[PDB]
This record gives structure tokens, C-alpha cells and sequence, in this order.
């Protein structure tokens, strides 16, 4: 018989985080639901899908103001998406759940009074326990920057389920976050503030895009705890267990050739919206391939299609070396690799007409996006 | 229909990294649902 | 060889209006395209789908500032959705189209340079000509109010293609805008400022929802010109031809019974969001039916479902007459009929348990929404 | 699937009169497109 009265304006923003681990495709009927557990001083919201799992301790006070007043302790497993859909619609600023026997919760908020049918929390599976050694302390801004600069380049095909995850290679105070789908590559170098053991882990792609959402941009820290199969992203008042992928991550240091032929220094907004314009013709065909043509202080982003016509931009490249080069890349893989750059002046360098080409920002030798050629054969 | 299937999946993979606004993909998604329902009543 | 250089920030907002008549389902390959025609002092954008058709004269000056500079007159039929998708993405504030022979238009905007493939404008069908008698002059605020209060209740099923249109019954300086889908009814009374002939026309449902979008809320007037088959909504610098539906509109004056049993005076926001909450359980089943239960100063909006549970609101009805009554209505037909009320205090009156019930605002005897009962049989 | 077909059409007819925000119908629409593609690969 759980009974607590949480403020709704905080319970929505702490329940819409633990909704992100509830996936409506799980074969168990219990893992499509949110486990609410009010203890004597806090309310935890364990939402899982046997791959990732979020536990959000909501204490009785947050920054001085009162949030929860637990009248009786207990737990229930309400349905997942529907209960958040209930709490987003209630009129009051207080939501008083009250479970009875057979687990029916009376969601009273002012005048409205729902009465759901929660399940038995004793058949909800246990949370994976992660040992609190192997601590890596990032910041929220640094880890959101790493997830923005690396977790776009993961594979969405589970035929090779090692390329669907972000490699984190820790060795001697350095963090090397790569992500490959055999067409892109995004290697973020990062030096830590402490010493850590030699870790070679594969954190999944949809286990960090659902972490980039639940982290509000603050000055707090994510104490990252690694285990043999799980990883704990202990953000402030919210845990995040996610399953490390198995297998050996393929060596992507052979995909870095040298001796650049041409080297642009092009704007990010201009050369991002120019790919956004130049791919309009060749994306209604279904494919998205843009021919580039480097010239003196120009980048002639071309495309063509039957029955539609021709597009030809001209982007000012502020510093070009070498000569001219006609490469034929993919526009989504360029727009993702230009959205990831925090800087407003990327420094493209091209390696011939049939080889990958670096897309790195100038002033930063850490992050180097790379696009393998999808040019004609 | 596989032409417009490829067109929709290319527009969605250029939505899920925020390279396209949600209203365009909403009306394009309703167009694809209309095409799917026509293809299911045709078969 | 058309050639003009229109300001883009105005050409988008005058091209996204004439996009709304371009439907990508028309059997002709020419009616899926926008006809741009630059004459010596204006540019018209005839977009049609053989049911509605929008002609937007863009003059050389709008409110003093210069807009178009036509270098050479002519016309072309560019593709419909794709050309608006081009103009929404261009970087500059000037868009210079320039047609050549075989109708290929060079959309130059700053650095970008598209080159589309327009069609021959001589095979584009002629605009339906509407005689300039039978003039009815509404305001923009009044006609947007009429379209908001009446054009929700049209039928979306073409089995009875007379109920898919809004009846406008003009007789002796009075306009009676009804709309029925054999479950709702929304009768807006409206007195005009002039004398008009006895008209009984059926303006379609999707021929006024696409007019409610292209009218910016101003103080200008829509000179409405009726013909035997077409109707001209001559808004300021934009025409709107739409096809009147044929057949006789069924008499909906027999659906107004009298001798109310109970009469609520309920809030609009409270009783709108309470239907929004109470239909959450019974809309995941697919149907949306809410039981109501009138009491003393309360309106007990109930619903239930197997495996989910029970919802029971309690809305303060400020003045209730009669007794208690348990009606079982449809929640979409109630939320549409409460969204249409401009007032914040509707005056519901119920006619027994198996009859329609009026949903009218108090202080206004003109607009009376009506919901036929979808209660159990 | 006709259960979720009726659920989607009820949610869309409660969108096209602005009784529901666009993000909810966007993710619900992508769920229906996933269900349609599963039903087309099943047949």
C-alpha cells in the first residue's frame, strides 16, 4: 500500500527520463512498465528494458523545497507510457498515488481521480548491480560534448553488432571515443583528471542517445562505473545502467592515412546549410550523394537528377592548399559530421579522390570526423 | 512504393539527428501511412 | 523567358499559401505544380487541384517596400511541393528566377543556383471564372470565427458527399452556417451588413480549412462572390476559387428539440481539459466514449476500461437546473465543440438521456453546437 | 493490428483539430509505420 504525494511539475520531468528506458517492444509484460517504489525518504522510478535501466531517486527535498511526502511505503509497477501520459495531463501541482491490495493506484490530482491497474512489483526483475570501483568522473558538459561528437556515427544495422556501439578506449589518462558504421568515423580524444585502468568497452548507440536526453546541462559530474557487462552512469540523483556490448571492437587506426592533397578551411554554417540545400534534389530519389568540386577559394557543391534538374552552390573556403579535386560524398554523413563540430570553422582536408577525408575543427586536434568515400566505382 | 520507402527512410534518418524539422517529417509520414494503407487495400 | 527577382521572405509566405491548393494526388501531371506568371507589374501564383484554386497577385510593392522587379514577362509551371522546399532553404533575401526555352528556371539566390525543370504553362488548365455579382462582404475576423465555429463538424466520409460541406444559407440579411456529419451540428447565425439574394450553397470542408490557413488575422474584408458551381473568396491580394458541392443539403432544423431537462453553466477550460483527461483511458482502446453524470454543482466525467481501470473527474458547473442525468457522449465531438467556443463559459443543456444536447455559449444566441447521442442502445 | 489502426486514426482525428500536440502524434505515427512494416514483412 504505497501512498505518496509528489509535486507534479518535478515528477513529470523525473518520470519522462525513466520513460526513455521503457521500450514497448520487450517480450516480458512487466518490463513495459515503470516501477515506482516509495521508501521512507525517497521515491525511485526503476524503468528498464533488459538492456538499459534508469533508477531515479526522488528525495523528499530538492534544492530546499519539499517534493514528496510519503504517507506509506511500498511499491507498484504501473504501465509505462500510459502513466506518463496520465501525469502530463493532470491539473494540479500535487499527484497523490495510493496503492491498495491487488495493486490499483488512485492517482488523485485536485479534482481528477484516475485508478490504474499496476502489476505486482515482486515479479519485476532485479536491477543489475555494478561494482563501485573503476570510477571515471566526467563533467556533464564534457560528456554531452562527447556524446554529441561521437554518437551519431554508430551503426543502425544489427548484422555486425559491434559497430552499433561507441568504443571507449581508456589507456593512461586518455579517453578515445570512436564510432564506426563502416562509412563514418568520429574519434574524440579526451584526457581525464585521474588515473584509470585499461578499459576497452563498447557502450551502445541507443544507450547514450538516451543518456544525452536525461542529462540537463549542469556543472555536476557523471561518476562512470564499469563492470564486466554493465556500466553505471551515476548522474546527480539518477542512475543509468546500460549493457556493454561483447566482442572486440575493430581497429580503426588503419583508416587514418596521411599526406593530404588539399586542405580547406571552410565555415560551418555556410558549408552545413549548403549541404542542406544541395541534397534537396538528390534526396527525393531516395539516395543522397553530392558531388563536390574544390576550386580557388570556392567549393562547388553540385548535384543532379533526371526530371528535376541541377543545383550548384559556391561556398567560400577561407584557406585552400593543393589543387582541385572532385569527390562525391554522402550528404547525411557530412551534415552529421558538421553538426557535431562545436566550432564555426571546420578544417576539411581531402586525401585524393578515392580515400576517406578528415573533417576536423581547427584549433582542436582532438575530434576528427572521417567520412569513407561513397564515390563511384 | 520502394522508391517512396527509400525516400521516407532517408528523410527520417535525416530527422533523427535533427537535420530536418518535425512538421515536414510529420506530413511526409502521414503521406507514407496513406501509401501503406493504399498498398494494403490493393493486396 | 520569365525573369524576376522577388524578395524571399515575402515569396515564401505568399507561396506557402498557394501550396495549400496543390494536392499530390491529382491524376493530371500538371496540377501538381505551381504556375508562376510574372506580368509587367505583378506575379500571380496559380495553384490548383481542379477542386480549389488559389491565385495570389504579388505586386511590385507591398506597404511601400519593393518586392518584385520583373526583368522579363512570361510564365512557367514549376513542380509543387519541391519548389516551395527550394525557396524555404535559400540563403539570400532575393530569389531571381529566370526561365529559358524548354522551361528550365535558374533559381539564383546569392551563391546557390538551382536549375529546375518547369513544364509548359500553355497546357495548364484555365482558372474558373466567377461573376462579380452576388457579393457578400465579411471581415477576416468574422469569417475566421465562422470557419472555426462551423468547419470542424463536416463529414470525412464521401459516401454522402453533401454532409462533407458547410451549408451557407443566406436569406434576408442572415447567414446560417451549418455543418453536419450525422453526429454533430454547428449552426452559426450571422447577420450581414448589406442585402443579398437567397443562396443555398454547400462550400466543402477542406475548401475552408485551407482558407482558414491563408487568411492572416487583419481588418481587411473577404468579398465573397458566388456562382452556379464556384465561389470566389477574394481576400486582399489573394483569390480563392473553390467548387460548390451539388445536391440539396438536408434539413437540420428538425434536430432542434425543446424543453430542456437540465441546464449546466460550465467553464470552458475546465470542462475541456477534463474531457482531455477523461478520454485517456478510452482512447487507447480505439473508441472514445465518456460517460457523464450530472450532480448538484458537479459534472462527474467518468470512463472505464478492462485491464486499465477507472477515471472520474469532478467539474464545477456554476448553475445547474433540473435533476441528475447520465449521458454517454463522444469525447472528440465534445472537445471540438468546446474548442470552437470563443467564450470561457459555455452553457450546456441536455435533452434527456437519448436525444441530442445543445452546447452553446451564454451571452451568444447565435452559435449552438449540437452533439447527437452515441449512447448505448 | 486493426486495434492499433483504430487507435492511430482516433489519435490523428484528435490531432487535425489541434486537440493533441505534434510530437506525440509523431512518435505514435512512427510506431504505426513500424507496425505496418512488420505486417508487410509478415505477409
Amino acid at each position: 500500500m504505497m501512498e505518496f504525494t509528489i509535486k507534479r511539475d518535478y515528477f513529470i520531468t523525473q518520470l519522462n527520463d525513466t520513460l526513455k528506458a521503457i521500450s514497448p517492444r520487450t517480450t516480458l509484460p512487466i518490463l513495459t512498465g515503470i516501477k515506482i517504489d516509495a521508501k521512507e525518504h525517497e521515491v525511485i522510478l526503476t524503468g528498464s528494458d533488459s538492456e538499459i535501466s534508469i533508477e531515479i531517486t526522488i528525495p523528499k527535498t530538492v534544492d530546499g523545497e519539499d517534493i514528496v511526502n510519503i504517507s506509506e511505503t511500498g511499491s507498484v509497477v504501473l504501465p509505462g507510457r500510459f502513466f506518463v501520459d496520465i501525469i502530463k495531463k493532470l491539473p494540479g501541482k500535487d499527484v497523490k498515488l495510493s496503492t491498495n491490495e491487488q495493486f490499483q493506484t488512485l492517482i488523485t490530482s485536485g479534482h481528477s481521480e484516475f485508478n490504474l491497474s499496476g502489476l505486482d512489483p515482486d515479479q519485476y526483475p532485479l536491477l543489475p548491480q555494478v561494482s563501485r570501483d573503476d570510477a571515471i568522473q566526467l563533467s556533464v558538459k564534457v560528456l554531452k560534448n562527447v556524446i554529441a561528437q561521437t554518437n551519431f556515427a554508430v551503426s543502425t544495422s544489427e548484422t555486425r553488432p559491434v559497430l552499433t556501439g561507441v568504443n571507449w578506449l581508456i589507456q593512461e589518462n586518455e579517453l578515445i571515443c570512436t564510432a564506426t558504421d563502416s562509412h563514418r568515423l568520429a574519434v574524440r580524444k579526451l584526457q581525464l583528471e585521474d588515473v584509470s585502468e585499461n578499459k576497452n568497452v563498447i557502450i551502445p548507440g541507443k544507450a547514450l542517445a538516451e543518456l544525452n536526453k536525461i542529462m540537463s546541462d549542469n556543472e555536476e559530474d557523471i561518476d562512470i562505473f564499469f563492470a564486466s557487462n554493465q556500466v553505471l552512469f551515476k548522474v546527480g540523483n539518477v542512475n543509468f545502467i546500460s549493457r556493454l556490448l561483447e566482442g572486440h571492437y575493430p581497429d580503426t587506426t588503419r583508416l587514418f592515412p596521411e599526406n593530404y592533397e588539399i586542405k580547406l578551411s571552410i565555415d560551418n554554417g555556410e558549408f552545413y546549410h549548403a549541404i542542406d540545400r544541395a541534397s534537396l534534389l538528390a534526396r527525393e530519389g531516395g539516395n543522397n550523394v553530392i558531388k563536390l568540386s574544390t576550386g580557388d577559394d570556392v567549393v562547388e557543391l553540385s548535384s543532379t537528377s533526371p526530371e528535376i534538374g541541377t543545383v550548384k552552390e559556391e561556398v567560400d573556403a577561407n584557406d585552400v592548399e593543393g589543387g582541385s579535386l572532385k569527390i562525391s560524398f554522402n550528404s547525411k554523413y557530412m551534415m552529421d559530421a558538421l553538426k557535431a563540430i562545436d566550432n564555426d570553422e571546420v578544417e576539411v582536408e581531402f586525401f585524393g579522390t578515392m580515400k576517406p577525408f578528415i573533417l576536423k575543427p581547427k584549433g582542436d586536434d582532438s575530434v576528427t570526423q572521417l567520412i569513407l568515400p561513397i564515390r563511384t566505382y | 512504393l520502394s522508391y517512396y520507402r527509400g525516400g521516407h527512410k532517408d528523410l527520417e534518418s535525416m530527422f533523427e539527428l535533427a537535420l530536418e524539422y518535425i512538421e515536414k517529417l510529420e506530413e511526409e509520414d502521414e503521406q507514407q501511412v496513406t501509401d501503406y494503407e493504399n498498398a494494403m487495400e490493393e493486396e
